[PDB]
């Protein structure tokens, strides 16, 4: 599910994005008094902040809407569907649905199909900006990685949405792994505020970088509940790598 | 400021098909068609001068020539499926927006350049052309498809942004110290999309405190925003 | 001695203690890749690996499940996953994952998305049974190029262990392993007759040396010496 239990520390960015996917939701009769109309999308370049797809899953889960991808990650690649038809009719008959990229997120071959999942979008982009089926269908670009160019290239602010995001809010690097420390075992005598701020310059994905890279030292001395002491080696586990 | 601009051309547009008098039995005949291009470009203020004739007619919107680069060069092709289907389809309106190794885009240039004219087609459907700079194209295209007349895209003359203006805020709420002749004087060259986005954004700036009036200072405050992005880069 | 404990404690150690990851709560990490075009292998790590432990295994040719059927795929792999966490512990030993790892845009070719939504759906089949599975399951390829980022992506495969220049202590450990059941003697020495097949790339070095077994078996020498050695690495 990943509602607003799961996810947190960017109120201010939510706090704007509510008018860019939230109007169509709870109040569409700005439209005569502001004419406003359905822009392409939004998306969030820099360093993956650990939940990068929990907030799309979370403004879809609180809008009651179905979750679409394109690149299908998890068994929902062929399920669905020349392969680009089929995703705009079950596009028109659910009409509340956002699309976010995952999976894409050789140069011989993998640009090639790859070339081919751009094309199929940019095509899907010129159906959806020529004509319009129903409302409520918005895109969401995904740079987090290295690889990601054509989307930070064709996207730089003109006619689309863009936001500066290499210092989210710190909590991104706090309050979101007090979050990924909710869901495992936790004890309660550990200060992810020190642990939590100590960690600048590298990157933003401290978190998961600390918890998956922590795992193989509470999977080492395999002890019930995690220790600060894990995360204070993980932080080096994860700098060594710098 | 463009009324009498976009009641002349519209009269050059519609003397075909529509008011047969003046048309076809003193012998006018005008089988080309006009050019159009705007310096602000965005396709809003081609389209929102070509709109007139969207009301009432049949439309066709082909944007961009990306089709021949981003594919094998197969040719002119596209542009003979285009005209198959304007002679199947002769009430309509052919309008061409954003026309933008070596050897083979002259041949196809040139190959377009005599298609586009006619040689072997009287007036069955108008044919209009846009593109951002008139100076980027070659002149040879003008010959077939202006040969009537063209013009060009005015000045803030604080009429034209100013009726449109008021077409945006015929039902919206404004207080009293909202000027306008600050605002349609101080833009230049803006489009449609410009002031309608500024309005927009103003609007949704005075709803952050459900202030269903919006103030000046708010409007030149969500100003600033797109006054500052547009010289940021 | 840094290899043998981290392989040893992620292999040997998950295989048995799977209440102990239940109580901690930590799921633990299985996936081995093999990479590396010089050096093909998928012989002395997985012939080894599967035969350090005297149990059960099912091991699967690469065009096992192509068969441009679209309701047997998942039948087929739900059955050996389920023998396999239900008869015995085995380490299946998945080989050929490029032909079944390739995207096509065309839709009439629905058999090779379909064995990629097969090879997908147990990717998926197996991030969703992550808390403590009776099963291991290693993975070996030669084109990573091809491959698709969801395999080479953290949390499926945490161990890549390469062959890019193997010390005397690998080469002793992955040879001795290899001659304890050859005839051996004090002139066999596979030093330089494994440096020179790393200058001259060749491949599938031990079923080279099979091939020296194959020509040392006409019971005209009974311990096998440099001339079959050197014999078959200029002949094959």
């Amino acid at each position: 599910d990943s509602t607003y239990e799961m996810i947190g520390g960017l109120d201010k960015q939510i706090k704007e994005i509510k008018e860019v996917i939230e109007l169509p939701v709870k109040h569409p009769e700005l439209f005569e008094a502001l004419g406003i109309a359905q822009p392409k999308g939004v998306l969030l370049y820099g360093p993956p902040g650990t939940g990068k797809t929990l907030l799309a899953r979370a403004v879809a889960h609180h809008t009651d809407c179905t979750f679409i991808r394109v690149s299908g990650s998890e068994l929902v690649q062929k399920f669905i569907g020349r392969m680009v038809r089929e995703l705009f009719v079950m596009a028109r008959e659910h009409a509340p649905s956002i699309i976010f990229m995952d999976e894409i997120d050789r140069l011989e071959g993998g640009s090639g199909g790859d070339s081919e999942v751009q094309r199929t979008m940019l095509e899907l982009l010129n159906q959806l900006d020529g004509f319009e089926a129903t409302k409520n269908i918005k895109v969401i670009m995904a740079t987090n990685r290295i690889d990601i160019l054509d989307s930070a290239l064709l996207r730089p602010g003109r006619i689309d949405r863009k936001i500066e995001f290499p210092p989210p809010n710190e909590e991104a690097r706090l309050d979101i792994l007090k979050i990924h420390s909710r869901k495992m075992n936790l004890t309660r005598g550990i200060n992810l505020r020190k642990i939590a701020e100590l960690m600048p310059g590298a990157s933003g994905a401290e978190v998961k970088g600390v918890c998956t890279e922590a795992g193989m030292y509470a999977l080492r001395e395999r002890r019930v509940h995690v220790t600060q002491e894990d995360f204070e080696m993980a932080v080096a586990k994860v700098m060594q790598k710098d | 400021g463009l009324d009498n601009q976009i009641q002349e051309i519209k009269e050059s547009v519609e003397l075909p098909l529509t008011h047969p008098e003046y048309y076809e039995e003193m012998g006018i005949k005008p089988p080309k068609g006009v050019i159009l291009y705007g310096p602000p470009g965005t396709g809003k203020t081609l389209l929102a001068k070509a709109v007139a004739n969207q009301t009432s007619a049949t439309f066709l919107r082909v944007v961009g020539s990306e089709l021949i680069q981003k594919y094998l060069g197969d040719g002119p092709k596209l542009v003979r499926e285009l005209f198959r289907v304007a002679e199947e389809h002769a009430p309509s309106i052919v309008f061409i927006d954003e026309i933008d190794g070596e050897r083979e885009i002259q041949r196809t240039m040139l190959e377009l350049l005599n298609q586009l004219d006619g040689f072997d087609s009287r007036g069955d459907v108008k044919v209009i052309m846009a593109t951002n700079r008139i100076e980027t194209l070659d002149p040879a295209l003008i010959r077939p498809g202006r040969i009537d007349r063209k013009i060009e895209f005015p000045l803030p003359d604080e009429k034209t942004k100013k009726r449109i203006f008021q077409i945006h805020t015929s039902r919206m709420t404004l207080a009293d110290d909202v000027t306008l002749d600050d605002l349609i004087m101080a833009k230049d060259d803006l489009s449609g999309a410009d002031i309608k986005a500024i309005c927009t954004e103003a609007g949704l700036m005075a709803l952050r405190e459900r202030r269903m009036k919006v103030t000046n200072e708010d409007f030149k405050k969500s100003k600033e925003n797109v006054l500052y992005k547009k010289q940021e880069g | 001695d840094i290899q043998k404990q981290e392989v040893r404690e992620a292999v040997e150690l998950p295989l048995t203690h799977f209440e102990l990851y239940k109580q901690i709560g930590i799921d633990p990490p299985r996936g081995v890749l093999m990479y590396g075009p010089p050096g093909c292998g998928k012989t002395m790590l997985a012939k080894a690996v599967a035969h350090h432990t005297t149990a059960a295994f099912i091991r699967v040719v690469g065009s096992e499940f192509v068969q441009k059927y679209l309701g047997e795929g998942p039948r087929m792999v739900r059955d050996v996953f389920r023998l396999a966490k239900e008869n015995a512990p085995a380490i299946i030993f998945i080989d050929e994952i490029d032909a079944i790892a390739t995207k096509r845009f065309d839709a009439q070719t629905g058999a090779d998305r379909e064995v990629q939504r097969i090879l997908l759906e147990l990717l998926n089949q197996m991030d969703g049974f992550d808390q403590n599975v009776n099963v291991k399951v290693i993975m070996a390829t030669n084109r990573a190029d091809t491959l698709d980022p969801a395999l080479l992506r953290p949390g499926r495969l945490d161990r890549k262990i390469e062959f890019p220049l193997p010390d005397r202590r690998q080469k002793r450990l992955i040879f001795s392993t290899i001659t304890s059941k050859m005839n051996l003697s004090e002139e066999v020495d596979l030093e330089d007759y494994v440096a020179r097949p790393d200058k001259i790339s060749g491949a599938d070095i031990n079923s080279i040396c099979q091939e020296s077994g194959m020509l040392a078996v006409r019971e005209n020498r009974y311990i096998v010496l440099a001339k079959d050695f050197e014999k078959a690495y200029k002949t094959v």
